[PDB]
């Protein structure tokens, strides 16, 4: 599952991040890091969709969650 | 409308509105929603005018997210404005650094 | 004939800071993120445009950390990101304690 | 259907009124849209807590002139206090 | 935990900072306490992130262009 | 009377104290100045912050919750003056 975050996908991000040379255990620490990011951001997300009595997360509780997290995002109806 | 009476195009009515049901004051202002609305009718003016220029510079007709991004972080006053938010399908800016280049 | 080691990687570089399309592809991300968020609360359902929302964020906060690594890297006289780099990018922003 | 509501059209009279033949793409006014309420936010708030702090009641055009001020760098300030003093000074003059 | 700047020479450059924005202006002297306390803080948590740059250069000296990744990668400019 | 260079005030063996209450053991010749400058900055952004509020409030003299309002601004936020 987590492993679905693919070794070749985390160097193309690298790549787009200006990355020129990539160590082996870069890509499990990515994985972690990313791993934790998501964890927070959805946490809050499902306790926005909780407080709204709703089964579907929608994406105005993933806009608030990274508000929230000074990671404010553009393009989802901010 | 007052859009009109205060040479704006963006809607005087509206921002007068959100300043009452967004309680930030009990009570709101006559001026306040003109030069609100002004202040940011100029802000995406700017964004506006460095997006059409970025589209330009890409030979495109139609502004894409992309050139918004081109716009806001060739621009530093813009880029500080928008420190902490990241465009959807904006990208990054062309950016090598010196020793990862070829000698 | 062959291309000497590091070339490629810069013409990859080039490549991808001219696009924008997503990197990772999409049904593994949404797996990802389905199976994270099912530790919260059960039986959940998801906008897809929450879900883009997910990935467009995530993506763009691991493009500025590699950006951070990347860096950090550079200032150790280093051209390949290790562990190190990322934990103590990391830990300056103050993510991590 | 809900009627939902966005700043879309001002945004593209804008648009016209400094690149006519230019256009914009959906998501790209999504994003236009979103800068425009994040801005909105940022400046209301600040001057619901510049009214706070000086304990009165009302937020009048000083008030999101100095959040303005505040919350923007530099030149950007300087012409949005400009365009603000010159739209409310016009909006005086009209009735 | 007693401050290590010295109280009148860090007045005399406030003075002097305020005054380039605005002429004429007055100071609590509690204002001036707490921009002292701000300031050290934040330098104090500076040269933390200094010494964990110069370690990760393999250093033990700090360098100015560790100061500078600290405040690119704090994203201060 | 005028003041000036009163950023040299920021004496050497000060920022040395400052960077052993952070930790630093060996310093560099030329981060003083570079100290100097960052103080000079951080100063800059944060009497900018607190002269606004002032002239809001029409006062020819800055007060602590002042420079408390600019300091939360930074994300900087302080206890002990109030607010």
């Amino acid at each position: 599952n987590i492993q679905g975050i693919t070794k070749p996908a985390i160097r193309r991000l690298a790549r787009r991040g200006g990355v020129k040379r990539i160590s082996g255990l870069i890509y499990e620490e990515t994985r972690g890091v990313l791993k934790v990011f998501l964890e927070n951001v959805i946490r809050d997300a499902v306790t926005y969709t909780e407080h709204a009595k709703r089964k579907t997360v929608t994406a105005m509780d993933v806009v608030y969650a990274l508000k929230r997290q000074g990671r404010t995002l553009y393009g989802f109806g901010g | 409308t007052r859009s009109s009476r205060a040479g704006l195009q963006f809607p005087v009515g509206r921002v007068h509105r959100l300043l009452r049901k967004g309680n930030y004051a009990e009570r709101v202002g006559a001026g306040a929603p003109v030069y609100l609305a002004a202040v940011l009718e100029y802000l995406t003016a700017e964004i506006l005018e460095l997006a059409g220029n970025a589209a330009r510079d890409n030979k495109k007709t139609r502004i894409i997210p992309r050139h918004l991004q081109l716009a806001v972080r060739n621009d530093e006053e813009l880029n500080k404005l928008l420190g902490r938010v990241t465009i959807a399908q904006g990208g990054v800016l062309p950016n090598i650094q010196s020793v990862l280049l070829p000698k | 004939h062959r291309y000497r080691p590091g070339t490629v990687a810069l013409r990859e570089i080039r490549r991808y800071q001219k696009s924008t399309e997503l990197l990772i592809r999409k049904l593994p991300f949404q797996r990802l993120v389905r199976e994270i968020a099912q530790d919260f609360k059960t039986d959940l359902r998801f906008q897809s445009s929450a879900v883009m929302a997910l990935q467009e964020a995530s993506e763009a906060y691991l493009v500025a950390l590699f950006e951070d690594t990347n860096l950090c890297a550079i200032h150790a006289k280093r051209v390949t990101i290790m562990p190190k780099d990322i934990q103590l990018a990391r830990r300056i922003r103050g993510e991590r304690a | 259907k809900t009627r939902k509501e966005s700043y879309a059209i001002y945004v593209y009279k804008v648009l016209k009124q400094v690149h006519p033949d230019t256009g914009i793409s959906s998501k790209a006014m999504s994003i236009m849209n979103s800068f425009v309420n994040d801005v909105f936010e940022r400046i209301a708030g600040e001057a619901s807590r510049l009214a706070h702090y000086n304990k009165r009641s009302t937020i009048t055009s000083r008030e999101i002139q100095t959040a303005v001020r505040l919350l923007l760098p530099g030149e950007l300030a300087k012409h949005a206090v400009s365009e603000g003093t010159k739209a409310v000074t016009k909006y005086t003059s009209a009735k």
